[PDB]
């Protein structure tokens, strides 16, 4: 998971 | 109409971005808060947690939001949702 800011 | 379930294709709205091609992901991982879903954004391959109020069914809404943008990653995302929406982008 690459969390969107 | 039914509740969103993993694999459903949508346009997803986040603060300060256009409605973006995306899919409801499987939580198989940080788990969303109540009545929010994990969202994989096509193009940038990022994740976030959004409630249904920001989630727009793909085939109903694509005529409205599926037009190319000049925004980094958007057109790539249109390609992804149109050609292999259920692939691994890991």
């Amino acid at each position: 998971q690459d969390f969107k800011t | 109409p039914h509740a969103f379930k993993p694999g459903d294709l949508v346009f997803a709205k986040m603060k300060g971005y256009p409605h973006w091609p995306a899919r409801i992901d499987d939580i198989a991982a940080v788990k969303p808060p109540p009545n929010k879903y994990p969202i994989f954004f096509f193009g940038t391959h990022e994740t976030a947690f959004l409630g249904p109020k920001d989630l727009f069914p793909y085939d109903k809404c694509k005529d409205k939001y599926g037009k190319p943008n000049k925004r980094k990653g958007f057109n790539e995302g249109l390609w992804e949702i149109q050609n292999n929406p259920h692939a691994s982008y890991s």
